[PDB]
């Protein structure tokens, strides 16, 4: 599992940006299906893309273990990822937390936290 | 230069939590103590600006690294001594 950090803007206003981070690159993803889910039964593949294309921004930053240094992976990954997630829910045609500076500060020590 | 993602979240509320991002570190730690003049709005010593960023719920860059082609996270700690430096 990678922590991984979820960098979003919703509208194009730049008070939109938010940010929300995850114990594996699996989890961020389903956040994003929930976000999906949340402004919407059934749905078509269309949707999910251009769910993903409307956001003004989304990308990812992945904990990446040999290097102790993230990846940074935008939507264009993000969005085939998420399909995969959802290709068989989707219609188709025809048919207590941890701070990211304690994390940070523990692994700048050489040490990384694991769930 | 390193594309800089400066992170926040101001109070408890995970829906505090807010980004910006810059083409340097430099711009990143200038858009720092840009939002600290605004909450004090007069002059300030570094202990004031070390003050602000403790009352942080969480504050911290990553940063791009050239030699990996990823991004190294970097502490609230780390980040004031960049302010430090800006100041000394």
């Amino acid at each position: 599992s990678s922590h991984t950090v979820l960098l979003i803007q919703t509208s194009p206003r730049l008070d939109s940006r938010t940010w929300g981070d995850y114990e594996s690159v699996t989890d961020a993803l389903d956040a994003l299906c929930k976000m999906f889910e949340d402004f919407l039964v059934t749905y078509d593949v269309s949707q999910v893309y251009e769910f993903l294309d409307k956001l003004s921004d989304v990308s990812m930053m992945i904990f990446n273990r040999e290097t102790g240094q993230y990846i940074g992976r935008t939507r264009a990954w993000i969005k085939q990822q998420v399909y995969e997630m959802m290709r068989g829910r989707c219609q188709h045609p025809g048919s207590k937390r941890i701070t990211l500076n304690e994390r940070f500060g523990v692994l700048e020590k050489g040490y990384t936290i694991q769930a | 230069s390193s594309h800089t993602v400066l992170l926040i979240q101001t109070s408890p509320r995970l829906d505090s939590r807010t980004w910006g991002d810059y083409e340097s570190v430099t711009d990143a730690l200038d858009a720092l103590c840009k939002m600290f003049e605004d909450f004090l709005s007069v002059t300030y010593d570094v202990s004031q600006v070390y003050e602000f960023l403790d009352k942080l719920s969480d504050v911290s860059m990553m940063i791009f690294n050239r030699e990996t082609g990823q991004y190294i996270g970097r502490t609230r700690a780390w980040i004031k001594q960049q302010v430090y430096e800006m100041m000394r």
